[PDB]
């Protein structure tokens, strides 16, 4: 399987509750992360 | 009443089924009931064994196969193959100009056979017109009358295509002692005949008779001295093309490569294909391939009184067989004089759309042999002009014997070229070249020659 | 054995049909009118 | 299209003159014949080509121009018992039908006659006469050939012309008509057609289609057919490659110049293969007699089988696929020194190796 | 479900630009990125692609070891996304310029940025000048003309009249630019 | 060219003939008679046929 | 009867599709018969199916053809049957395929009964027209001569944003039968037949010219001037 579903879930709640709390980028989350969680929600 | 059984079906369909003589091989039970079924002696034969036969055809998958339960399919004239006639005439040919059929029209081959087909002509046509009757305008030959191009009947061989056209001589000449069979043309005429049990007036007979499911295929017993034999099972070219290239290296100066031209006509059990095995068609498929290196020295020579022979016997199982070089060896009828095919090594790779172009890539060499096809190509290349790669040289380089002009402007040449193991080619060339002799024109190169430079020069635009 | 008396007789006709077209197309004796 | 049975249709080459003897009085419910005759003509000139004199069994002969009449639908012509009506030629539908059975005579088999129940076809031994483009011709009026019949029967370059305003029915038709003559030559003549590429490509896209109408009519055939004008091109790039004179080379000798091959070798020409690609923007097989097998454009299929065999039929997985081409396109390119131009291909097989 | 079809555009756009194939310009955004990756990864052809980039989520200063296999698979589905030619050089272009949008941070002024990591030991232009010309003074003409001869400048009138007609709609300013940046990226790989 | 224009197939020989025995023919003389005889009866073939169909012309 | 099927249904777009899909396979026309009694009653299935082997001479019949007549043979299909879709119930129909035979009986039409052509989707048929179309893509108004129109589900009300002026610095010049409409707004009715020998006239404005006299609209069939009239004359 390409995606490691559990460090896709850790990535996409991270930045999931990143933003579930803020509105706004708070840079140490990369475009990868995007990604990351993008890839988490498409596959759950 | 005689009866068979299903093991002697095999017999069966092999004697009615093909245009075979070598009989002398059915054992006792299948001649009698084979002699009484072919002579349609019916009275004498429990037609309960008929039904039997056609459930095993149906069973085996015939292609064409068409019919229903009743004993009047061998009982009187029927239809008893189906198929779509589908000409894409090419009328700038001069083809056999037989009745014109309309592309789509159903055409149904009947058990039926005459030595005359004027004489049968009068019972077909009355049938003919009870079916349609009125004063319909028909194109009626002493071969048969036909409605439009969609309906009615006619004679022909017990072998046509009915898809392609009819062009050149006859590789075989069976019409010698063939009857010409009754073919049916729309589903008005096969249902009329079906319901109706028709059947010609009585003088089987000299006049006429009738060959259930007979296809008439040249065969006969192979009668070969086989000193050794082998059988191999795939669906992969290049496996078949292994064998025939270690058997050209190991010692063989040339192989027989045949294949059966039936082998796509039904699921044959495999009791029935080793029945067969022992036999051949005089029709089925041919190649004399040899190997286009020959080796100079007689270390390599093998035995001179045996050959080599690969005979693809069904759809995807071939045997292998060693036999002695006798002459009364029978084979499949070529060409008189058949073209050799040469196998492609990998030193070059046939050239696309071309059955005697090759390539040599580290030589940069495009060449075509003279008289020969090319065999065994599991890749091809498509032309282009950066192949003929422009040779430089200050001073022209001189060419000897036969040079032909392909393009002046660009300094292409086609130069005669013999292998030292004298097999006769081409070599088109494109560079600074010039001819000691007067150079010569295309025309004067076969059209076998002509037609593959065609392909590789006119752009496919 | 009904021939093909019609195609015969057809190819037969064809041969001098032109030559009777001709006749046709030919010049007149005189002009009545 | 629908034609009333009222109507019978003859068509034969020998129609492009009018078939005087073939007219016969047609007779009425009352089983009277009718002594008046009309001749209905594509055009006013055919009138002279109409001799009134021909018809004894008849004893008023009138002749007219057949024109589309707007106001009768011909699917329900309307009835003159007065008078028997012949159409010789009709190239717009017949709007008017005589006594008893209105008879017609055509060279052409136009769609109106196509689904016409009474259908005669006349069988003529074909004569094929010969395309000669190029730019000491004789002109023809295509428009009154009739009048150049002299000419038509005895010369062997003819210069086809048509007036400016000349419709495309009455082209067809004249072009059909000059044909038959042809057809009829012992000599084949040559003739140049002084038309718009396009327009001579459509005319003869026409004419076959007329051909075809006359097979499925039950028509013989007749290998007196024409070539496209791409075909043409194709055929003299050929030519001038092989270093053949165009004049001196005749197309059909040339295609027959690979009947050599095409048995012998099992092979179909590519010149074939590119006259029947160009026939289809406007597949091939064949076989010889007693053959077991057909040699097609696809290659060697069993006689009655489809043109490919089933999909199932061969393995090429071990080469066609990406690693061995890539593989022995690599070498080619290495080998040789090639940076670009070069392509490799799977061979696939049919029913056969 | 997801337009396969618009994420499959997105993707080639983006790996255009990334892959320095394509002169044209745009804005791209991390949609564009998204949907690139989410097409990859949908496509079963571009499996392999998809696996090389999502490598870059990591330290992304290594190099990927392949098979001659696996490597021409990468580079058969390269070439049938952007239908062209190319080459590992590409791949590598790509993998370097994808790890540094990865691990770049969300930002509002996008990163103009040159070509860098592609292709261990750091060059100067003046080492690689005596390098490549010993080398190319080992290399021998492959050919040459004789001196003189005369440049074989056009003469029909016409003709270039019907060129200058066919080239009027065509914008110098677009040219030009194409022109000049085509130059300036195959100058970038050439570097890097 | 008035040899040719008038049908005096004599006289264009002739010149042909004298043209190809006369100074450096092959160089470039040949090649500009031909030029001029290509033009000349191309412009005749684009004429004649439309000329003979409008003398049959109705 | 070579063959039979039959089929239920209250939308006239599935008649239309059937008579569309058995024109375009092979049928140059068809005999579309519809029962003049099939409103008198519940019939029981086992009335109509006894009346199915009966007609009444009386009953409506339509020759319904295809506008577009495919030039070439290939599309030619068996020359001894036909094609008749018979509604004998109010909502069913039964397809049957037969031999074309003299013998065979059929309902008593006009002795020159007009033929119908079916609709294609490139022209939409003006309301209040039974021989009246219009192609948009074409921008043409036509008129059939003798023809009726078939199978139109939808249908155009007239406008004279319809005729629009066709612009022409030297007039165009037109041939054949010509007639004027309206001198002032340069509106023409030109004589036209479908290269499938279909008679027609086509209603046209602008910028036009006649080759030869022009011709007063009394000449044409009362047919064409009623449908004309409709066309023309606003229904104030």
């Amino acid at each position: 399987e390409l995606i490691n579903m559990r460090r896709y879930r850790n990535a996409a709640r991270k930045l999931i509750h990143h933003y579930s709390l803020n509105s706004t980028s708070s840079t140490e989350y990369k475009i990868s992360d995007v990604v990351m969680t993008m890839i988490f929600l498409l596959r759950s | 009443l005689l009866t068979l059984e299903r093991d002697h079906f095999k017999y069966l369909f092999l004697t009615s089924y093909f245009d075979l003589k070598d009989n002398e091989h059915v054992p006792s039970e299948p001649m009698a009931f084979i002699r009484n079924y072919l002579n349609c002696t019916f009275d004498l034969l429990d037609d309960a064994v008929l039904m039997n036969y056609f459930n095993y055809l149906q069973s085996m998958q015939l292609k064409h196969l068409v019919g229903s339960t009743s004993t009047n399919i061998f009982k009187f004239v029927k239809p008893q193959f189906r198929f779509v006639c589908d000409r894409t005439t090419v009328d700038i040919l001069e083809f056999d100009t037989r009745m014109y059929i309309k592309p789509g029209t159903p055409v149904y081959a009947t058990n039926l056979f005459t030595s005359n087909p004027r004489k049968m002509m009068a019972f077909l046509y009355a049938e003919f017109g009870k079916v349609f009757k009125n004063k319909i305008f028909v194109n009626i030959n002493n071969y048969g009358c036909v409605l439009a191009g969609s309906a009615g009947f006619l004679f022909d061989d017990a072998y046509v295509d009915w898809n392609g056209v009819r062009m050149c001589a006859a590789p075989r000449l069976d019409n010698n002692m063939h009857p010409f069979r009754l073919y049916l043309l729309g589903e008005d005429m096969a249902k009329h005949f079906v319901d109706n049990n028709i059947l010609p007036p009585h003088p089987n007979n000299s006049m006429f008779m009738l060959k259930n499911f007979y296809k008439g295929l040249p065969l006969f017993k192979s009668k070969y001295t086989v000193v050794n034999s082998t059988k191999i099972v795939t669906r992969k070219p290049n496996d078949i093309f292994n064998e025939i290239d270690k058997e050209l290296n190991g010692n063989c100066p040339f192989i027989k490569f045949i294949q059966r031209d039936y082998i796509f006509d039904a699921q044959f059990p495999p009791d029935l294909l080793d029945l067969l095995n022992e036999y051949m068609t005089k029709s089925s498929i041919m190649k004399i391939i040899t190997k286009f290196v020959i080796e100079e020295n007689p270390a390599m020579s093998g035995e001179m009184s045996r050959e080599i022979i690969l005979d693809r016997y069904s759809v995807d199982n071939y045997r292998k067989l060693y036999i002695k070089m006798e002459i009364t060896n029978q084979f499949p009828v070529m060409y008189d004089h058949e073209s050799s095919y040469i196998f492609v090594s990998k030193d070059f790779l046939q050239l696309k759309g071309t059955m005697n172009a090759f390539y040599a890539p580290k030589q940069r060499i495009l060449s075509i042999l003279a008289v020969n096809r090319l065999f065994g190509a599991t890749e091809t290349i498509d032309f282009h002009p950066n192949l003929l790669v422009y040779r430089q040289s200050s001073p022209p380089v001189r060419l000897t014997g036969d040079v032909y002009v392909v393009d002046k402007n660009e300094k292409v040449f086609l130069v005669k070229h013999v292998f030292s193991n004298t097999v006769p080619a081409y070599l088109l060339i494109r560079g600074d070249y010039e001819s000691s002799s007067d150079l010569k024109s295309l025309r004067d190169l076969n059209p076998w020659v002509q037609n593959t430079l065609l392909k590789l020069l006119i752009p496919d635009s | 054995v009904d021939y093909e008396k019609e195609s015969k007789r057809r190819k037969l006709e064809d041969e001098d049909f032109l030559k009777l077209k001709a006749l046709e197309f030919s010049k007149d004796i005189v002009n009545e009118k | 299209m629908e034609c009333p049975f009222q109507i019978q249709v003859c068509i034969s080459d020998r129609f492009f003159a009018f078939p005087h003897n073939l007219v016969e009085p047609q007779s009425d419910v009352g089983n009277k014949l009718i002594e008046n005759l009309i001749v209905y003509v594509p055009t006013d000139d055919d009138r002279l080509y109409i001799d009134k004199k021909q018809f004894p069994k008849f004893n008023s002969v009138l002749v007219y121009r057949h024109e589309h009449d707007v106001n009768i639908d011909s699917r329900s012509p309307k009835k003159t018992a007065s008078a028997t009506i012949v159409y010789w030629n009709p190239l717009v539908p017949i709007t008017e039908i005589g006594a008893g059975e209105t008879r017609v005579f055509s060279v052409l088999l136009t769609n109106n006659l196509f689904y016409c129940n009474t259908m005669i076809v006349h069988h003529e031994n074909p004569k094929c006469p010969i395309e000669f483009t190029y730019p000491n011709l004789r002109p023809i009026a295509c428009e009154i050939p009739l009048s150049h019949f002299k000419e038509l029967v005895e010369s062997n370059d003819f210069l086809l012309c048509f007036n400016l305003e000349t419709s495309t029915m009455v082209k067809i038709l004249s072009l059909k008509r000059i044909f038959c003559i042809f057809q009829y030559r012992k000599q084949p003549a040559r003739y140049v057609i002084n038309l718009p590429h396009e327009e001579i490509d459509n005319l003869y896209n026409k004419l076959n289609w007329e051909r075809t109408r006359r097979l499925m009519k039950g028509d013989v055939p007749s290998n007196c057919a024409t070539v496209n004008r791409s075909s043409l091109k194709y055929i003299k790039q050929a030519q001038s490659l092989l270093g053949i004179p165009d004049y001196s080379q005749t197309v059909v000798d040339f295609v027959k110049m690979f009947q050599k091959i095409i048995f012998p070798y099992q092979l179909v020409p590519n010149v074939i293969i590119k006259l029947n690609n160009f026939d289809q923007m406007v597949k091939i097989r064949l076989f010889c007699k007693n053959d077991s097998i057909a040699i097609s454009s696809s290659g060697i299929v069993p006689i009655n089988m489809p043109d490919f065999s089933p999909p199932n039929t061969f393995d090429y997985s071990d080469y066609a696929n990406r690693t061995n081409i890539n593989f022995v396109t690599q070498r080619v390119l290495t080998d040789g020194g090639f940076s670009s131009g070069i392509t490799v291909t799977p061979v696939k097989y049919n029913y056969y190796l | 479900l997801i337009n396969m079809r618009r994420y499959r555009n997105a993707a080639r756009k983006l790996i255009h630009h990334y892959s320095l194939n394509s002169t044209s310009s745009t804005e791209y955004k991390i949609s564009d990125v998204v949907m690139t990756m989410i097409f990859l990864l949908r496509s079963e052809k571009y499996h392999s692609l998809f696996k090389l980039l999502e490598t870059t989520f990591d330290d992304y200063t290594c190099r990927p070891q392949m098979t001659q296999v696996q490597t021409d698979t990468l580079l058969d589905a390269v070439r049938s996304l952007l239908e062209m030619t190319i080459d590992l050089t590409t791949v590598d272009i790509m993998r370097s310029s994808f790890a540094r949008c990865f691990n770049s941070p969300i930002m509002r002024y996008a990163k103009i940025v040159l070509l860098q990591n592609v292709a261990d030991k750091r060059t100067t232009l003046e080492e690689l000048l005596i390098e490549r010309g010993e080398k190319i003074q080992m290399l021998q003409p492959q050919q040459y003309i004789n001196s003189g001869t005369e440049i074989p400048f056009c003469d029909d009138a016409e003709f270039l009249n019907r060129l200058l007609k066919h080239i009027d709609p065509y914008p110098l300013s677009r040219m030009y630019y194409n022109a000049a940046n085509t130059m300036f990226y195959t100058t970038m790989e050439n570097y890097a | 060219i008035f040899h040719l224009i008038y049908n005096n197939e004599n006289a264009v020989n002739t010149i042909c003939d004298n043209l190809k025995y006369t100074e450096g023919f092959t160089s470039n003389t040949q090649r500009v008679i031909h030029s001029v005889y290509a033009t000349t009866k191309s412009i005749l073939d684009t004429t004649n046929p439309n000329t003979f169909c409008s003398r049959v012309s109705r």
